[PDB]
């Protein structure tokens, strides 16, 4: 490989030998594309012209008041679609296209990335196949039928648990006899090298614009940046920019569900045991036997089993640093952004900022600059926490 | 050294080799003992065997549903390892090949794990999951625990990696048949991969995917491969007859009857 | 009045005596911010890292591809709260707070104008009253609870036919006996004398940056811009810049229904008679007797019975252009650019979408710069689109 | 001149008027012009009559409903002026008012609506939605026809509206008790405000909103003012004897003779 699949223990290339070809091709057109000036330049006007960069970065005065803490939050929830998914789909449908490939492959679970696969493909013209397995699909209505009315073919699977896990396994599955032709949209910075580079790579607007915005509002960079963590896609596009920045704290939130100690969670990086699955090497929801487990949180994107390779890394270095929120307690930040700020965010965004609450509540004497990546909207969870 | 002698003893009879695969514990232990003996008895050269995984991403519907099922009987891979041990018991020579996902044979250690192999008598390991590149501390445990580590040759490989293939791998080489993943459904010209294969010392030869008919199987040792491996024929066998499990062994015999004599 | 009630023979303060001296307030209030740099500062500032303030404007290549025509779309759908009616309510909050007000009245059909107003008020410090009627209670859950959850109180208004009319009702009612310390926050530019100017006034954002965005891209401007008009703000917000762009065509769209013909439609300016309501002398959806009557659409946000005097008084000098677009045109629009271009429009905009796109199938080979004012997302209308 | 001489016949008895309101149509036609007639035999000096309208917002929840009662018995405005001549083929002398909102009465030309005014007898008009600053055209077609221009004065009014009120107006004057809308649910110091406008020959006042009880009919006379109007606790009893027309008479018999009797 032209790039190093590891980040210490953690990535690698676990896939079936079949695959590999399509992985080095992915890569080498990743390392041409990254040195082009003209991807850069159709890069740069589709997520300008097209998606709303950049996004605001928006000081919440009345949610600190009364302490010493100033936050700040990165409002990827106003980017088109409703999260910061649709940087990278954007990115990578146009390296299908500069691999003249003109077919899409999706694994989805929340629906997001499948919305966001979807629509980058009717912009850029490529045909779009979408895996979701069937539990998701009767949960996921909505999002569905969005996919479905913006052209793509959405397909659902039964097998296993019906859920993320056995969708990310259909889709390689029908990879492995069509990558000559279509290109595979991983929605996450895990799986097999090249896809966690890659998404970092195309996810790292955020921090970099996030640097520049607290550099010229504050004139100083934050103490702390806080994102939750899924898959690690979001995470690491806020992390990036500041990965040599040692005086500013990377803290990515993971679900903790109904409780850590109930085993009702979906937190692999700090409570889950490192195995190998989806092309890679790292933390997971396993049995004991290396049965793969499914990640449970109140929030549905954060249902992906499994982490990202560079956060086990960073942790493990102890770079940066990841705790986990509960169900109630993210349900408990929603409803205070909602009535403080009159912004309605994702449940899954509702972690991160859960945990920024908690540092300043519980040391509300402790100067901080903090932010909080908004990574979408929540419009979508207003029924759940409805009920 | 298992299948050093069946391909010696093959080739002295100018045969090729016959190797059904079977998902351990599809549909229940006892009648999968009893499958498996079966295949055995009806002329089936050598064995590849599945442990029962939450997550086979290289194998299409027919043992997506013999994991299913294997997962419905309550079946582990523990409780495989001890129907391992009574399959070497009885069948003394016949190779036993398994056909493993990375995170179980990665669980409580990779060099853990092919002790286990060896100790049950196991004589070579497919990480269906595990490219060359990949594969540095698999095959070297294996080789350790005296188990012949298996390597995929897909298709469309190329020099470099045949000649990885070549010098890694042992027991045999995996001609990969097609792309895609494992089904009867599609069938799948790899004279010049076999040729290069037999060129490079590589291990003798056994073409797996879509084989599922006796023609096939011919057609397979013709071109130069030792042997043919057949799954979802197989499975699709044990799918058909659930409700009556004599019917299925006596079906079973039959085809693998049919598909050993079209090797002679 | 400092300023001109008056379009022409369309506006006016048609209120009960009681509300004048809140209407007078209300204007000096309007005239002095509006020459207050440190207004405009704030107002600027809120809009921008906020709300999102400058939107995109995206260039649609896919939906325009064998004809003669360039279509670019205003992304307000792209606004925080995913609507023009953001902007506004913003500028409005802040005229609360300067009047020494902190109390904000607001009357709401679809659900939209109330949760901006319940949005601006969370953020501002305002204590938020929302009338609702009651078949529109019913009929939006959503918003209902989105407004709830921002920390509104919802009224619902069983007076009358219980819909956006009667609310308009309740709003004026409560208005009389609480101007002293209650703002009522109009949604749309219509109603008395100072609202329509108000309105437009904090709506020129639109157009004005569409302006500049043309002239970037194109290095013109553009043949015509379209935008649909269900009380006038948004499509006010777009032409005001334009205004003195004699060569820049001003088309504003009107909910065409089942049918003009049918009866059953929401095009007063074109299809109704003038009358005097809501504060307003304007076009309206009147029964032969002077009743007042509802106007219908397949989308929610096109209800208001009646239209801005400032788009009347357009049409009638010939500056601005009026037509209609019916609801199967409509539903078409809105098909169309979900699968060509991978954007959910509002089906409000789709109205507005629905007739750049006639312009365009009609004479294929007319030479045409279009520019489309997207007021809005259409995720809220996934369901209604799919029944 | 029908007012000047009620209210010249009530100064020389040294006494205050009494005017109810109701909305024309309300249960019924047939009832609404029984209980206007019981209005009047129980002692009512003058008429303020309401023709239903789809949209009253200056109207509170009793009224609201008296035009929800009014609609649905299928009255129109084309019925009320119908109602009005028989009301004047009646009673010649009583003064009449129409509560009145600027669509009905611009709807078919305010010329026009103002000679129907004339034609049917009505001696004043009050248009609920139009302020001073709007009531030009309002006012000119008023005197034209030989209709005065109601003007209301409320409490908060600068010297500006106050001599305003006084040079347009005619009839009498429309004091504002309170802010809000029309109800008897709240009550509501006008005598700065009444020796303004007597101080400005304006038309004699009559005090308006809230008024319900005795006592603030003759609170209202003993502050200058020449009377007051109460509607909402008219159109209560309406409300409450719906089932009991002949009840609905002999309740607002009572009340009104209560009512006007504190006037003198
Ligand atoms: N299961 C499996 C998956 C990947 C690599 C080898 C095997 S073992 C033999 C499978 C044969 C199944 P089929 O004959 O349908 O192609
Ligand atoms: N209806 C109305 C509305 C605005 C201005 C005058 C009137 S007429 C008299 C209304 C009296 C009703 P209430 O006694 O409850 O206050
Ligand atoms: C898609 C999704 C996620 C999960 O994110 P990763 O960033 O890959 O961890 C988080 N937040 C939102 C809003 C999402 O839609
Ligand atoms: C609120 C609403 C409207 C109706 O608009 P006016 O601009 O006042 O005519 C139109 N579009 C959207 C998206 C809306 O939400
Ligand atoms: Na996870
Ligand atoms: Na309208």
């Amino acid at each position: 490989t032209l790039l190093n699949p590891y980040f210490g223990e953690f990535g690698g290339m676990y896939v079936p030998q079949i695959l590999m070809p399509a992985l080095n091709q992915l890569e080498e057109a990743f390392v041409r594309a990254q040195k082009d000036p003209e991807f850069q330049a159709q890069f740069a006007d589709l997520l300008k012209n097209y998606a709303g960069r950049p996004t605001a970065l928006t000081k919440c005065q009345n949610i600190t008041a009364g302490t010493r803490t100033t936050l700040y939050l990165k409002r990827e929830d106003l980017l088109h679609g409703g999260a910061h998914k649709t940087n990278q789909v954007l990115g990578q449908a146009l390296l299908a296209k500069r691999m003249g490939k003109s077919e899409i492959i999706a694994e989805t679970g929340a629906g997001q990335h499948g919305v966001a696969s979807a629509l980058a493909s009717a912009l850029l013209g490529l045909k779009c196949r979408i895996y979701m397995g069937a539990k998701d699909v009767e949960r996921q209505s909505p999002n569905v039928f969005r996919m479905r009315l913006m052209g793509a073919e959405v397909i659902p699977v039964h097998s296993g648990s019906a859920t993320l896990k056995d969708a990310c396994n259909e889709a390689l599955r029908d990879w492995s006899g069509s990558y000559e032709t279509a290109h595979y949209m991983l929605g996450t910075a895990a799986g097999p090298h090249p896809y966690p580079t890659i998404v970092r790579e195309f996810q790292r607007m955020i921090g970099e614009e996030t640097k520049a915005q607290i550099l010229d509002k504050e004139g100083r960079l934050p103490d702390a940046v806080i994102a939750c963590v899924g898959g690690g896609s979001n995470a690491i596009g806020m992390f990036a920019d500041f990965i040599n920045d040692t005086s500013v704290g990377l803290i990515g939130v993971e679900p903790g569900g109904h409780g850590i100690e109930t085993g009702e969670h979906g937190a692999p990086l700090k409570h889950g045991r490192v195995g190998i699955y989806f092309g890679m090497k790292a933390p997971m929801m396993q049995t004991a036997d290396g049965q793969i487990e499914e990640s449970y949180s109140i929030s549905a994107g954060l249902d992906f089993p499994s982490v990202g390779p560079q956060h086990a890394y960073l942790n493990s270095i102890g770079r940066a640093d990841y705790v986990s929120i509960t169900d109630d307690e993210a349900l408990e930040a929603f409803k205070t952004l909602c009535r403080h700020e009159g912004i309605i965010p994702a449940l899954e965004s509702s972690h991160a900022l859960a945990h920024a609450l908690k540092m300043m509540r519980e040391q509300p004497e402790k100067e901080q600059l903090l932010v909080v990546n908004l990574s979408g909207r929540g419009d979508k969870d207003i029924f759940t926490v409805h009920d | 050294e298992r299948y050093e002698n069946l391909f010696a003893q093959l080739n002295d009879r100018r045969e090729g080799a016959f190797v059904p695969f079977v998902t351990l514990g599809d549909p229940g232990i006892e009648q999968s003992l009893k499958i498996i003996d079966t295949l055995i008895d009806a002329g089936a050269d050598a064995l590849e065997l599945g442990v029962p995984f939450s997550d086979p991403l290289a194998d299409g519907p027919t043992i997506q549903n013999a994991n299913l099922r294997a997962f419905a009987a309550g079946v582990t891979p523990a409780q495989c390892f001890e129907m391992l041990a009574l399959i070497r018991e009885k069948h003394p020579t016949i190779p036993i090949g398994l056909l493993m996902y990375a995170n179980l044979v990665f669980n409580n250690g990779i060099d853990a794990f092919y002790a286990r192999c060896e100790q049950v008598g196991v004589d070579s390991v497919l990480v269906a999951d595990v490219p060359v590149e990949e594969s540095a501390p698999f095959r070297q445990a294996a080789l350790r625990h005296n188990i012949a580590p298996i390597f995929i040759c897909p298709p469309n490989a190329d020099d470099d990696l045949l000649r990885q293939v070549a010098s890694y791998g042992r027991g045999y080489t995996y001609l990969l048949s097609r792309s895609g993943v494992t089904g009867a459904e599609n069938r799948g010209p790899l004279h010049h991969l076999i040729e290069k294969l037999k060129e490079y010392h590589a291990a003798p030869a056994l073409q797996g995917f879509g084989i599922s008919s006796p023609e096939q199987v011919s057609a397979a040792v013709r071109a130069g491969a030792a042997g043919a491996i057949s799954g979802s024929a197989i499975v699709k066998i044990i799918e058909k007859n659930l409700a009556s499990p004599k019917q299925m062994l006596a079906e079973l015999r039959s085809f693998v009857s049919a598909m050993k004599a079209a090797s002679r």
